[PDB]
Parts: structure tokens; C-alpha cells; sequence
RNA sequence: UCUGUUUACCAGGUCAGGUCCGGAAGGAAGCAGCCAAGGCAGA
RNA sequence: AACCCCGGCGAGGGGAGUGAAAAAGAACCUGAAACCGUGUACGUACAAGCAGUGGGAGCACGCUGGCGUGUGACUGCGUA
RNA sequence: UGCUGUGAGGCAUGCUGGAGGUAUCAGAAGUGCGAAUGCUGACAUAAGUAACGAUAAAGCGGGUGAAAAGCCCGCUCGCCGGAAGACCAAGGGUUCCUGUCCAACGUUAAUCGGGGCAGGGUGAGUCGACCCCUAAGGCGAGGCCGAAAGGCGUAGUCGA
């Protein structure tokens, strides 16, 4: 049936793109800790 | 004729480098 | 409905020894191209009892 | 400060042609040298039409640890082991028995 | 002389090939041919296939007369099996086998 | 006892081509094609 | 792993060659067990049960008429 | 495999293996496994059993080819037709088209493919995005507020 995840572009990278994290003091202690254990990529951009 | 051309051109000459 | 305990070995080699082909006994011969084949079955070339029914 | 090079004339030490004297071809990083009439292999190629190249067995010469070969000595007819001096201001090749330079 | 031809890792199980392998044990290899051709079943091209290249090696590595070969032994073992996945309902999903064999042929003129 | 038909090397003859020996003279093993022929089916 | 051979200009294999070795061949040191087989000996188609243990005939193979090895018909006891 | 010890064990030795092992008396322990619905890998079992995804449906001739029920060609048959057709947005990202190949993948074969490998392919003043303008909503110089981080909001500046 309808499943949970109906994917969008735009809401997708709204919700957890980049300049959404730097926006807060939170997301750039996500990136902080993402480029601590050193991800392939950090959010999700294209 | 073209295909004497065709055959006997690539038929020695291919023969020759493969 | 599960079986209740791994059967061994043995009592699978009793059910598969039905399992076995049977071998084809009769090559017939045909008369006039010699080929061997089936019976009542054309051959390679299209032979039957002598005739060539099939140009094939 | 290299101690074999190139077109020196070799005694090999060790392995099937140990006692063979030869000229060396030239060397190789890992420490392995390439020498004339030294170490043949048999290597089979698969022939190539473009570089036009029969098949066959080929005898070629395999690379050989340049532990395993000595300086000749044409002198004293021995291998040797050498050394290094400063003659003039540049650096110079030496035979540690003699004491003669190359 | 005993001479081999081998075919590694053929798509049938052990099991199925068995069947016609059991067929011709035994026979001199013209007989045990026909056999093999009016055979249906997929093993049975496989083992053919096998047993003309045992021919094959017989006569022209060892110099044997073609007339003279039997089938002395002819195993088939267990291959390298390949595991795959097919979904199942209910979300399960099974991690199915995808078998193969050796089969090994061996004639000899005595 | 005759007809068709087939039968690669491993029955036979001719043995093209090519190839071995020879400076040359020429021989030679013999593939292919042909002919018997191995047969058999029909008579 | 030149080259030859079977195969589909395959897969895989068999010779050949390299190498000390190719039961070192890239599905590659050593290669255990479970698990699956081919071959040989013995036993099994009137027989009831934690499958062994005690007794035990025969048969096969080794030995030098006896001693080992495999098998185990038949019976005592026997509910992991 | 043989021998030996009351026992965990030890010794010797045929094959395999192809370079490390270690007496004696001491010392230190990640020191001994069958269980833990133990943890990882491997292989069984049911079993060559159930199943092969809509009950719209196939048949023949020829081609290719090692091999054609399934591929291409032709011919009849049958199903959808407010769709099982045609065009977009979203979403995907090369799946498009050609040649070539058939191990794995495709619930069978596959010579075929949305599979493998190589090449080609997307041409805008006027179609979209960008851009101009704002909605809800967001961010927000100063400013008000708040232990710190921060919350609210003005001028603005973004947002189809
Ligand atoms: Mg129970
Ligand atoms: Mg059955
Ligand atoms: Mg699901
Ligand atoms: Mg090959
Ligand atoms: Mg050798
Ligand atoms: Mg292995
Ligand atoms: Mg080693
Ligand atoms: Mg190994
Ligand atoms: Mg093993
Ligand atoms: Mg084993
Ligand atoms: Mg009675
Ligand atoms: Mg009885
Ligand atoms: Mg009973
Ligand atoms: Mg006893
Ligand atoms: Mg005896
Ligand atoms: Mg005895
Ligand atoms: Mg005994
Ligand atoms: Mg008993
Ligand atoms: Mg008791
Ligand atoms: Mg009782
Ligand atoms: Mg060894
Ligand atoms: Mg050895
Ligand atoms: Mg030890
Ligand atoms: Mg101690
Ligand atoms: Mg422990
Ligand atoms: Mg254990
Ligand atoms: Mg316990
Ligand atoms: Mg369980
Ligand atoms: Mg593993
Ligand atoms: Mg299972
Ligand atoms: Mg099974
Ligand atoms: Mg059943
Ligand atoms: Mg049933
Ligand atoms: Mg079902
Ligand atoms: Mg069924
Ligand atoms: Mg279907
Ligand atoms: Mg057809
Ligand atoms: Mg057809
Ligand atoms: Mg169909
Ligand atoms: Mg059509
Ligand atoms: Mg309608
Ligand atoms: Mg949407
Ligand atoms: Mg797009
Ligand atoms: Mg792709
Ligand atoms: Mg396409
Ligand atoms: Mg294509
Ligand atoms: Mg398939
Ligand atoms: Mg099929
Ligand atoms: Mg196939
Ligand atoms: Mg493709
Ligand atoms: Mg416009
Ligand atoms: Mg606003
Ligand atoms: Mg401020
Ligand atoms: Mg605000
Ligand atoms: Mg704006
Ligand atoms: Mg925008
Ligand atoms: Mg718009």
C-alpha cells in the first residue's frame, strides 16, 4: 500500500541538507561528529 | 566490383595484422 | 506438519532406490541408412522403415 | 653510494650459475639485477600479430638479487666486496683487497 | 591404460547427474553413447559431453583403440555450491542453494 | 550374378597440390580427386 | 602453462612445457571434522525396541596347523 | 599404526607436510567445552518434495544457431482500448540506440533482455529552470528578553 517513504527532492534537502545543519548549533555538532568518525559523505546532497 | 573490394581488401590485409 | 527427527542416511537411500532410469534396451536399426533409433521413431535423417519421408 | 652498476663486470655467487662470470644489462629498484648469459628462463609467449611476434619459448633473462652477485675482480681473478674513497673531491669505487680504484 | 576427463563445476546437483551416471557404469563406450543420446534428461548431455572428450583423450594422448574402451569409473562429487536469495511472504526470505558437480569419467582398454 | 549409394587417417593402385634427399640427374612417404574395393539394400 | 587434442572461436578437461614440487595452476602454503560419494571384504529381504556390552558360528584377508585384522549369523543382560 | 602408564596422558614409527621445534627444573597464565532457545562459518534434514507471481491463449511455416515452446520474419488466432493507449510533472539516473558476448543475473532454455563489455546519443532569444513579484512559513542588522546555549521579532532579506 502506501509506503512510508515517498521521496522528494526539495523536502529532502530542507530537512537534512547541508545549510540546514549549519543553520543550528545541533547540526554542526552532527557534522562535527561525522567528520570525527570520518564519513564518506556527510548529509545527503545529490 | 565492391565486394571484391570489400572481400579481397580486409581478406589479405586482415590477414595479415590480426 | 515437520518431521520429528533427522532421518538418516539410510532410510534416505531406501526411498531413492525406486529412484533409478531405466535404460533404453532396443537400438533399432534402420534398413536402408543403418543408423540406429528408436523404435517407431524416424531417425537423424528422416528415415523411416526404409523410406526417406521427411527431405530433411 | 651504489655499489653495482651498470656494465660492470660480475661473478655470480649463488644459484645454478653460481662460478658464472658476466656484464650486466642494467638494474632494478627492488634490488635486482639483470645480467648477460646469467639466469635464462624459459617463458612461453602467446604469439601477437600486432607487434608481430611468432609465438614460442622464449629464453630470457630473469632478474637475480643483487645480494647474491660480486664485483668481479679482473686482477686477482676473485670476486670482491667493495668500498668507497674520496680521490680528488669526487667519490670513488675501490677493491677492499687490494685497495686499488675501479 | 586409464585415462580421465573431468568437468568441473557443471549447473545440475550431484544427485541428478547420478541418475545417468549410474546408467552407462560399466558398458563398452559406443553402447554406453546411445544409451546417453536416448536419454532424456539435462545430465545426461552433460555426461556425453564428458565421456566423447575421455574418448577423445584416450586416443589421441595414449594411443588407444576407440573399440576397445569401457567405462571403468564414473563418479560424480559435490561441487562449490552458490548461495542466492529468494524472497519469501511475510517478509522471510531464504537463502537458496544453486548446486553443481564434478564429473569424472574414466575409461580404460582393459 | 548386375544397379544406386556411400566409407576422413589407420585395406590397395594412380597418387595432382605441397613436402624429404640431391648443386644437377631424378627418386621418395603420401593427403586430396578417380578407380577397383568394404560392403550391403533392391533385384 | 608456447604448442597439440575434445568442446560452442565456450565452460571445463587431457597431454605437452616451466619449476625442487603443478595432488604448488592463480576456485593456488599447510588442507582437520561434519557432509557427499566410487571400489573392495563381510553381513542383511520371517524380522520387533537408546543399537551397545558379554558369549559366539561361519566367511574374507594378513601371517608362521596356530596368532592378528575386518565382518557378526545366532543368544544373556540392556529404557540416551 | 604399534607399544606403555591407575588416569588426564607419554614414547616410537609408516604415509602427508616442507621450516620450525624444544629436554631438564623453575616462572607467568586469555590453560582444557557438549550443552548456555550460547556467538561466527561450514554442511546436513525434510526432498529432488512445495512452489515457478493473476485462468488474456495460443498455432503453424521460415531464419539465425552448438542447441529454438520462449529470439527475429511472415501468417492466422486471442486480450486491453476513459487503457494493458499517447504526453508530462514528480522520483530514478544512462535503464535510450547500435554492435558484441551468455559465466553470474532473468524463478526453465535463452541465440533474447531493463544482464556483461565497447562505442554512440540529450543542439533552444520564444518549452522549463534560472530570473522579476510576493503567500503561508523561514532567517533576521539594530532592538526586546533570557543562568550559558538561546527565544521572540523591526527594517529588511528569502520562500511557489
Ligand atoms: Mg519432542
Ligand atoms: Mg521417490
Ligand atoms: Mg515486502
Ligand atoms: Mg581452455
Ligand atoms: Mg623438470
Ligand atoms: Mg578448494
Ligand atoms: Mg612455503
Ligand atoms: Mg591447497
Ligand atoms: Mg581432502
Ligand atoms: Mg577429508
Ligand atoms: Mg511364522
Ligand atoms: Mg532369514
Ligand atoms: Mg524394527
Ligand atoms: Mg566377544
Ligand atoms: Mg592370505
Ligand atoms: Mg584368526
Ligand atoms: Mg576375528
Ligand atoms: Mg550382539
Ligand atoms: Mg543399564
Ligand atoms: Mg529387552
Ligand atoms: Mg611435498
Ligand atoms: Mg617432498
Ligand atoms: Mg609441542
Ligand atoms: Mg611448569
Ligand atoms: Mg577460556
Ligand atoms: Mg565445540
Ligand atoms: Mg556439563
Ligand atoms: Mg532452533
Ligand atoms: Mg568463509
Ligand atoms: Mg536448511
Ligand atoms: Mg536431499
Ligand atoms: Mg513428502
Ligand atoms: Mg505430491
Ligand atoms: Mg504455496
Ligand atoms: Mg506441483
Ligand atoms: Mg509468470
Ligand atoms: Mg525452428
Ligand atoms: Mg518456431
Ligand atoms: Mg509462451
Ligand atoms: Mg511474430
Ligand atoms: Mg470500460
Ligand atoms: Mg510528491
Ligand atoms: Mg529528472
Ligand atoms: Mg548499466
Ligand atoms: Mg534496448
Ligand atoms: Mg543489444
Ligand atoms: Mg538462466
Ligand atoms: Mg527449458
Ligand atoms: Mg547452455
Ligand atoms: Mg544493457
Ligand atoms: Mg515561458
Ligand atoms: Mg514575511
Ligand atoms: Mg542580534
Ligand atoms: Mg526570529
Ligand atoms: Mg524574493
Ligand atoms: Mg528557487
Ligand atoms: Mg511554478
Amino acid at each position: 500500500m502506501k509506503r512510508t517513504f515517498q521521496p522528494s527532492v526539495l523536502k529532502r534537502n530542507r530537512s537534512h541538507g547541508f545549510r540546514a545543519r549549519m543553520a543550528t548549533k545541533n547540526g554542526r555538532q552532527v557534522l562535527a561528529r561525522r567528520r570525527a568518525k570520518g564519513r564518506a559523505r556527510l548529509t545527503v546532497s545529490k | 566490383m565492391k565486394q571484391s573490394t570489400l572481400a579481397l581488401l580486409l581478406l589479405l590485409l586482415l590477414l595479415t595484422p590480426v | 506438519a515437520v518431521q520429528q527427527n533427522k532421518p538418516t542416511r539410510s532410510k534416505r537411500g531406501m526411498r531413492r532406490s525406486h529412484d533409478a532410469l531405466t535404460a533404453v534396451t532396443s537400438l533399432s536399426v534402420d534398413k536402408t541408412s543403418g543408423e540406429k533409433h528408436l523404435r517407431h521413431h524416424i531417425t537423424a535423417d528422416g528415415y523411416y522403415r526404409g523410406r526417406k519421408v521427411i527431405a530433411k | 653510494a651504489a655499489k653495482i652498476r651498470r656494465d660492470d663486470e660480475v661473478i655470480v655467487l649463488t644459484g645454478k650459475d653460481k662460478g658464472k662470470r658476466g656484464k650486466v644489462k642494467n638494474v632494478l629498484s627492488s634490488g635486482k639485477v639483470i645480467v648477460e648469459g646469467i639466469n635464462l628462463v624459459k617463458k612461453h609467449q602467446k604469439p601477437v600479430p600486432a607487434l608481430n611476434q611468432p609465438g614460442g619459448i622464449v629464453e630470457k633473462e630473469a632478474a637475480i638479487q643483487v645480494s647474491n652477485v660480486a664485483i668481479f675482480n679482473a686482477a686477482t681473478g676473485k670476486a670482491d666486496r667493495v668500498g668507497f674513497r674520496f680521490e680528488d673531491g669526487k667519490k670513488v669505487r675501490f677493491f677492499k683487497s687490494n685497495s686499488e680504484t675501479i | 591404460m586409464e585415462t580421465i576427463a573431468k568437468h568441473r563445476h557443471a549447473r545440475s546437483s550431484a544427485q541428478k547427474v547420478r541418475l545417468v551416471a549410474d546408467l552407462i557404469r560399466g558398458k563398452k563406450v559406443s553402447q554406453a553413447l546411445d544409451i546417453l543420446t536416448y536419454t532424456n534428461k539435462k545430465a545426461a548431455v552433460l555426461v556425453k559431453k564428458v565421456l566423447e572428450s575421455a574418448i577423445a583423450n584416450a586416443e589421441h594422448n595414449d594411443g588407444a583403440d576407440i573399440d576397445d574402451l569401457k567405462v571403468t569409473k564414473i563418479f560424480v562429487d559435490e561441487g562449490p555450491s552458490m548461495k542466492r536469495i529468494m524472497p519469501r511472504a511475510k517478509g522471510r526470505a531464504d537463502r537458496i542453494l544453486k548446486r553443481t558437480s564434478h564429473i569424472t569419467v574414466v575409461v580404460s582398454d582393459r
